[PDB]
RNA sequence: AGCAGAGUGGCGCAGCGGAAGCGUAGGUCGAUGGAUCGAAACCAUCCUCUGCUACCA
RNA sequence: GCCCCUGAGACACCCUGACGGCCGCCGCCGCCCCGCUCACCCGGUCGCGCGGGGACCCGCCCGGGCGGGGAGUUCGGCUGGGGCGGCGCGCCUGCUACACCGGACCGCAGGCGUCCCACGGCGGGCUCAGCGAGGACGGAGACCUCCCGCGGAGCAGAAGGGCACAAGCCCGCCCGACCCGCGCCCCCCGUGCCGGCGCGGGCCGCGAAAGCGGGGCCUACCGAUCCUUCGCCGCCCCGGCCGCG
RNA sequence: ACAGCGUCGCGAGGGCCGCACCCGGCGCUGGCGCGACGUGAUUUCUGCCCAGUGCCACGACCGUCACCGUGAAGCGAUCCGC
RNA sequence: CCACGCGCCGCGGCGAGCCCGAGGGAGCCCCCGCGGCGGAGCGAGCGCGAGACGCCCCGGGCCCGCCAUGCCCCUGCGGGCG
């Protein structure tokens, strides 16, 4: 166990506030991006996950982004942006 | 790469853990090295920090910035 | 694996089947299940749970055969059957439900046991007391060593609906009595006795 | 040495005297994923070769036999181990 | 250990489920179980044997 | 075509499974070849009026071989010096061992590393090895008989103990050759271990019951820490929670 | 040690050595050469054995024998095949 | 010999407490000064958690944890009583 038990956890009223929100991308970020995807196009890798995901192999794709990327959330996350690009076609 | 050692014959004499001549990875970094490379070759001017501008299967190259 | 789609040309199959039909929706469903994963030295082998049917039996279980009209019959016949093993084979081929009697099990057991045994249809006892045509009503999951596996959906007339209900009862059985269940299957057709077959 | 294919033994999820089939016991192949097995393969990693003893002086010419028996009823697995025998068969039912 | 392949008349050796032969009278087709209408054959289990490889029991 | 026909499999009709074989197809996956020059790599020359290769080699990174060419180390003990051999190097019986117990010996006569779901447990019945004297074949010899039978037989294997309405033999059931928790003895520092033994509490077996049974009559027949593998029930994964681990 | 006598490898993109690397020796060389070994001037000769153990095959690639690559499966670590 | 760590013995101060820690204080031997150690144990952990005697010593009895087991019942693989 990581916590003291304590049952009335409590004696002081308590001021968490992240006072956040998620960051936002940025617009003018998501501008840049734009202007240099038209410039370089797509890396070689993207491109293949690309073709795996046009044809409905999505389970190879994820363990191919795995392979290239080396973490699940980006493997997936990759995977799902690129499939904007095939969804899109 | 990775160091070969220097033993002459390509032999470390001792305990065998000691032993192993080619297997070797640098301890620094090969954009550490270009900096400590530069910085004999100028020993006047005062090293900032380095870029990596180009890499090659056999070589790599760093651009270092100096101050003089 | 939508139903309506394939009952739909069931339906339309009753104008199309036409053929002899005896006791059927103008004709007796089939299902052909495509196995993927099938190997014969593997064992997923499982044997588990209208078509002519006989009864031999005794008094008042062959007299409300006799009102239904379902094969009703002695156990004379069994040393005639002795004397031809052409004849047991010929009383088994004929009749493809079997019935008996649980008072003369005794004969079943040794005048019919080894001929019926053999063909590998066994007249099922039915005590007088016992109702026949409850027990007929109850009248299959077979996997043996063909990948392919072929089993009557419904020789009934009952709607299209009941009829795939009764394929749906049969896929999840095969689903349990297979390694991979669903994923094993590959692709499963169905086809009226004439008619072309329709993938699920 | 001859086992029978079923023996009536006690099974403990039960409390009673059941009867237990009979199985010859396998030791199962070694997980890479074990405490000894991921130390093993890091303190073997790198130069310096052999880093743990390799027995090579065997001596037993036979092992103790373990049969697994499994009551029927509860599921309940018991091992019993025999004493030292060259050959061992298990009964057919 | 793992992966293969073998074990058949007196001797050796073919026979791919349907004569058990040939070469030099002559069959636990190494046995056992299953499987099949029937296996030397398919499938297991073992007693072996051979080749290669593996190592904190 | 059926109902035939009788076959492992029923050959009117319709649909699919396997096994081959043969096209074809595919923004599919391997593999192999041939250019080209533009990296790359050589030769020539005083770059004075030129070539040879080439996406290959090489280099680098993983991977598998070969590798006393080298390194680092090890190469037991006991013992009428040591070696050679053997093993009082673990264990057991009768000795020598000197009547409690304990006594050394490269002292003696021998064993053990196994074998048995029966060669076990229990109950009932029975008597064994053999003399003598008898019974077609049948004689030294089987077989069937009576008698008298202290065990002169048997009890898996060494030796010594032990045992007769039995511990032997046969027959009928069975699996206690279980589960859980302890203590005691032998060796002994009086530590472990092997082996036995005595119990408390479950669940069983045999027997009419009383009883007896945690193997095979007793004394031999085997094994730490760590690692692995497996079973039984739970706990933990440390900010949580859930599945896997 | 020697002259002599054999054996062995090698056509330069090569062979055999050096060498932490960078790179050198033979080599200002080229098979009447260079490197590796035996035997040891003549004279007369050198039999048999490829089992074993070496060595050799652009001799095959049968069985094993790696990364990678690939194909299923999985929630993914992974796990099986190829 | 000295340092350091551990075991035991004796002695001094104080007592369920005890303590020149580092430091700070115009301050050298003075004053002030936390952890720690003891006062609760046991269990792998989850966790749970001591009173009944007793000049002393020993032995017995009982209580706590761990390990079972039988009942009872609340706020329930939870509590209690054996």
């Amino acid at each position: 166990p990581g916590k003291v038990f304590n049952l009335k956890k409590g004696g002081a009223v308590v001021r968490i506030v992240r006072k956040k929100e998620e960051r936002k991308t940025k617009p003018h970020q998501e501008f840049v991006k734009s202007i240099i995807q038209e410039c370089t196009g797509m890396a070689p890798y993207e491109m293949h996950i690309i073709e795996l995901l046009r044809m409905n192999k999505d389970r190879h794709a994820l363990r191919y982004a795995k392979k290239r990327l080396g973490n699940i959330k980006r493997a997936k996350a990759k995977r799902d942006q690129l499939s904007v690009y095939a969804r899109n076609i | 790469g990775g160091r070969k050692r220097q033993c002459v014959h390509g032999i470390s004499y001792g305990k065998p853990r000691n032993i192993g001549i080619v297997g070797l990875k640098p301890s620094r970094s090969l954009r550490a090295l270009a900096e400590q490379k530069v910085g004999r070759r100028l020993p006047s001017l005062r090293v900032l920090n380095s870029y990596w501008v180009a890499q090659d299967g056999s070589y790599k190259w760093y651009e270092v910035i100096l101050i003089d | 694996i939508n139903p309506e789609a394939l009952n739909k040309h069931i339906a339309e199959i009753i104008e199309r089947a036409t053929n002899e039909k005896p006791r059927k929706f103008l004709e007796t469903v089939e299902l052909q299940v495509g196995l993927k994963g099938y190997d014969p030295k593997k064992d997923p082998r499982f044997n588990l749970p209208n078509l002519k049917l006989c009864v031999i039996a005794d008094a008042r279980d062959a007299d409300r055969a006799k009102k239904l009209g379902l094969n009703y019959v002695e156990i004379e016949h069994l040393q005639q059957f002795n004397k031809d093993a052409k004849q047991i084979k010929k009383f088994a081929k004929s009749y493809d439900v079997f019935l008996a009697s649980k008072s003369l099990i005794r004969q079943i057991t040794v005048y019919a046991g080894p001929g019926f045994t053999k063909a590998g249809r066994t007249p099922l006892p039915l005590a007088p007391d016992e109702d026949l045509e409850l027990k007929v009503l109850e009248c299959k999951v077979q996997f043996k060593k063909a990948v392919g596996l072929n089993w009557p959906i419904g020789n009934v007339k009952m709607p299209a609906s009941e009829i795939a209900q009764n394929i749906m009862t049969t896929l999840n059985f095969l689903a349990t009595q297979l390694k991979k269940g669903w994923q094993n299957i590959k692709t499963v057709y169905i086809k009226s006795t004439m008619g072309p077959s329709h993938r699920i | 040495v001859t086992y029978p294919a079923e023996r009536r033994t006690f099974c403990k999820r039960e409390g009673k005297h059941t009867v237990h089939k009979a199985s010859l016991y396998k030791k199962g192949k070694d997980s890479l994923l074990a405490q000894g097995k991921r130390r093993y393969d890091r303190k073997q990693r790198g130069f310096g070769g052999q880093t743990k003893p390799i027995f090579r002086r065997k001596a037993k010419t036979t092992k103790k036999q373990v049969i697994r028996l499994t009551c029927s009823s509860c599921k309940c697995q018991t091992f019993q181990v025999l004493k030292r025998c060259h050959r061992l068969e298990i009964s057919r039912l």
